[PDB]
């Protein structure tokens, strides 16, 4: 808290890489644990509208 | 509808409930006319109850213009300068006194559509989340498939 | 020994009831960055809007302009909040 | 053809490990069912959608004390797929004129005559 | 989640009865009690027309249980005031 | 002609003067403009249900994000605060994992206190003492 | 009765002890203590509540606003004590009911500011090729609360 | 499926899940304590003859007098009389 206006949004709305380990896994199980994060899914202040998905970074 | 019609949030006008509650109407002005049957109501409101009125709240101003019109109107001015002017033309009354006591209660602002029904201005006390809530720090600070 | 959630992100969790078991007394007093988890401070159309969709990571669909007719349907005042 | 049900006589008499799993008594049962409506009488047949109306479960989930006669209990062996048949148990007694206006009906079927929001 | 309240004897609704919903929602601020609301009077009255009908049930069948109770000894008294001369 | 309509004109403006931001004629001619005004009044009152529904579809899904944040499923989350008599809805305990999420990380560790404490019970049948926040508050 | 390690011959939770109740009501103890002291003094700041007014749920802080759509037969200033507070919360405690808060420990005050009515708000049934159209403008009663304060008193 | 895939000769198949067979299970066992608590009343059938026939013909008098009691409403002289006051002016 404490923040201003301004840096208080980008700190929310901000695109965030994750990374993936692809080794030995199923297909599907890494694109249901990437399409949660490529969507937002994953956050509280998921919409929509709001454009809050973040990288996925598979290997 | 919602998309044609335009919107606002819920405000108050200068945060009314905060420090005191101050009376949000001005003025009510009302023509009424003297010859009239559409006005029957009007002067039976200016006769009996318009006094008691008057005493209920003294920072209203209240005019009784009394001029001859065929619709008796009444102009409820707010305190940030908006005009609400409405016509009582054949109404009994108590259905006067409730669309007076009506234009009392109100503020000022629009009756377009609010978009939330709640306004804090200090949402978050314990800090908004952002996404480096919830998850720990690693050592030195070292991002994944980084070896210094 | 026992931690209902790992106490290590957010802030520390302690759950208590009071002696009448009617209210749950929750302390939780926030956790700060150590100062060995951190890092010192380091010290045409065409190909325009491809370099744009590579820039920011979007489709190319969304740098195309729009027609006069969407460009003054757009409120101009929005109405704010907070 | 689709015709009235006959139900025999043998499905409503209770074995004794009836008695065991369900908290009833055979001597000195209860006198007053609670009947509730868990399902419509749209697609039943209008025998049925009447004889709901008879024993007022026009409403579905609204409780109705209906008694244990084997007049009322013809009625709900005709309907008794569409309804939910408890006993209504009476920890303490049944209300008096003045304990009258503090009764509640609890979901475990039975009706407390004294009804604070206080805990205990 | 309704199936564990109708085990600890609660409304499977939370909002049925219990404090949740039969408590008065508001005071006033010096400490006089509100007027009681609209949903609370219409279910305080719904909930005696329950009761009234508790008590006229009963009672009707613990005095239809003695009418046949006296209609089986006047059956009997008949029996034996016959039974002579 | 005796008497024929005069005030045609504003009957046509309580119809034209919601149609001004339609596409097309329909926000010009009458006869294309009902039709759709109409059409946009009955999906103003049908979406009164759409807009309870997708209220709480948002805050299950972002009560799903942010009980994963502390390892806790949905069900694992709203099944055992029920237990604790915890009566918070769906809208609150989405607004609380925004704007604050030490109590939501509080939240999330009673739910899961009282998880464990069903397993615990539910490993060791027979009459067994209680959990601690597995107490429940009785009201009579 | 010893089963040798497969993969499913334990199950894939870890197995969590859950710690003794006679040491643990005595640690409910000290954290009991611990936040009751911290109203005493005076260490929370700014504090909000979760308040089952009329039929909701509404997360309230200090100073904010509540419109709820329902006339509350009151006069527009008169200051209202909310209760059915049931969850109360800092930025270093949170209290939490079951399911509700005493009224000897919370005090949550409202004013009243404004009575309106809501915009008008239409209701329309159309049903094709049926002659079926009916169109109706209802403005449903509304009342607005400023929330004043939100105070704590310390009795746990 | 060749015509109105639910009706006809040739339908096409519908399964049953675990949620439709626990669904109708759970239906089954309210079935079940239904029968177990008509199985016991608390009156025979003698026993109750007549035991409300004294309230039950009362019941239909009171909507037999409703019935028999419909008739035109009083017409005063001050309805008649206060559509003089649509021309009450003032002076
Ligand atoms: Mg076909």
């Amino acid at each position: 808290s404490s923040f201003s206006r301004a840096p208080q949004q980008w700190a929310t709305f901000a695109r965030i890489w994750y990374l993936l380990d692809g080794k030995m896994q199923p297909p599907g199980k890494l694109a249901a644990m990437a399409s949660i994060r490529l969507q937002g899914l994953h956050k509280p202040v998921y919409h929509a509208l709001s454009d809050c998905g973040d990288h996925v970074v598979i290997m | 509808t919602a998309r044609g019609t335009p919107s606002r949030f819920l405000a108050s006008v200068l945060h009314n409930g905060l420090g005191r509650y101050v009376q949000q109407l001005q003025r009510l002005s009302f023509s009424v006319s003297r010859d009239g049957a559409s006005s029957r109501g009007a002067r039976e409101f200016v006769e009996r109850e318009v006094i008691d009125f008057a005493r209920r709240n003294p920072g209203v101003v209240i005019y009784v213009n009394s001029r001859p019109c065929c619709v008796p109107r009444v102009v409820a001015e707010y305190l940030n300068g908006a005009v609400r002017e409405e016509s009582i033309h054949c109404k009994s009354v108590e259905e006067i006194s409730t669309l007076v006591q009506k234009l009392a209660d109100q503020s000022g602002l629009d009756v377009i559509r609010i978009r939330k029904p709640f306004h804090t201005d200090n949402p978050s006390i314990q800090g908004q989340w952002h996404p480096f809530t919830n998850k720990p720090t690693t050592f030195r600070g070292l991002r994944p498939r980084e070896v210094q | 020994t026992y931690s209902p959630l790992p106490d290590d992100y957010n802030c520390n969790v302690e759950l208590a009831l009071t002696s009448d078991g009617r209210t749950i007394v929750c302390y939780h007093p926030s956790v700060d960055i150590p100062y060995e988890h951190t890092k010192p401070i380091p010290r045409e159309e065409g190909p325009m809007i491809e370099q744009l969709s590579k820039m920011f990571f979007t489709t190319k669909h969304r740098w195309y302009p729009h027609g006069r007719y969407h460009r003054c349907r757009k409120n101009l005042n929005p109405p704010k909040d907070r | 053809k689709f015709t009235r049900s006959r139900i025999p006589e043998k499905v409503f008499q209770a074995s004794p490990e009836d008695h065991e799993k369900y908290g009833g008594d055979p001597q000195n049962p209860h006198k007053l069912h609670i009947v509730t409506r868990i399902k419509s009488t749209r697609r039943r047949p209008y025998w049925e959608k009447d004889i709901i109306k008879m024993l007022g479960l026009e409403k579905a989930h609204t409780p109705q004390v209906h008694k244990n006669i084997p007049s009322v209990n013809a009625k709900l062996k005709v309907v008794k797929h569409l309804i939910r048949i408890k006993p209504l148990k009476l920890p303490q007694g049944l209300p008096a004129e003045e304990n009258m206006s503090n009764t509640c009906l609890k979901s475990t079927g039975e009706l407390v005559v004294q009804w604070h929001l206080k805990p205990v | 989640g309704g199936q564990w309240r109708l085990q600890q004897g609660l409304a499977a609704n939370p909002s049925g009865y219990g404090p949740l919903t039969e408590l008065p929602d508001w005071s006033y601020a010096d400490g006089r009690p509100a007027p009681p609301m609209k949903g609370q009077l219409r279910r305080k009255a719904e909930r005696e027309t329950f009761a009234r009908r508790v008590v006229l049930l009963s009672q009707e069948m613990d005095a239809g249980l003695q009418a046949w109770q006296l209609r089986q000894q006047k059956l009997q008294e008949e029996q034996r005031k016959q039974e002579n001369a | 002609l005796r008497n024929r309509v005069t005030d045609r004109y504003f009957r046509i403006q309580e119809v034209l003067k919601h149609a001004r931001h339609f596409r097309g004629r329909k926000n010009r001619c009458y006869r294309l403009a009902v039709r759709t005004v109409i059409r946009a009044f009955v999906k103003c009152t049908k979406a009164r249900y759409l807009k309870k529904k997708n209220m709480r579809t948002l805050w299950i899904n972002r009560i799903t994000a942010a009980s994963q944040e502390h390892g806790l499923k949905y069900p694992a989350l709203i099944g055992n605060l029920v237990k604790c008599q915890v009566e918070l809805n769906r809208k609150v305990l989405a607004d609380l994992a925004i704007y604050e999420p030490k109590t939501f990380k509080s939240l999330a560790a009673l739910a899961s206190r009282r998880r464990h404490e069903g397993f615990a019970a539910a490993l060791g049948d027979g009459k067994e003492p209680e959990g601690i926040f597995s107490r429940v508050v009785q009201y009579h | 009765g010893y089963v040798p390690k497969t993969s499913l011959s334990s199950p894939p939770w870890p197995e969590v002890v859950l710690p003794d109740p006679v040491e643990e009501t005595r640690h409910h103890a000290e954290v009991v203590k611990k936040v009751n002291e911290m109203i005493v003094t005076g260490q929370y700041g700014r504090l909000f509540a979760v308040v089952h007014f009329a039929s909701r749920q509404w997360k309230v802080t200090s100073e904010d606003l509540i419109l709820i759509g329902n006339e509350l037969d009151l006069a527009c200033g008169e200051r209202i004590r909310l209760e059915k507070v049931l969850l109360v919360g800092a930025d270093n405690f949170t209290l939490l009911g079951k399911p509700l808060l005493g009224k000897d420990l919370v005090r949550v005050e409202a004013t009243v500011i404004e009575k309106t009515e809501s915009w008008p708000r239409i209701i329309m049934r159309f049903r094709k090729r049926k002659n079926f159209k009916k169109k109706r403008i209802v403005t449903t009663p509304q009342t607005v609360l400023r929330i004043n304060s939100i105070e704590i008193a310390p009795c746990l | 499926i060749p015509g109105r895939q639910w009706i006809g000769k040739h339908r096409r198949p519908r399964f049953v899940s675990l949620r439709a067979k626990q669904n109708m299970i759970r239906r089954l066992e309210i079935e079940a304590e239904n029968h177990y608590w008509l199985s016991m009343p608390y009156m025979t059938r003698e026993q109750e003859r007549g035991h409300a026939a004294v309230r039950r013909r009362e019941a239909f008098e009171a909507i037999k007098a409703a019935a028999t009691s419909k008739f035109p409403p009083h017409r005063f002289i001050a309805d008649q009389l206060d559509h003089l006051n649509v021309t009450k002016k003032w002076s």
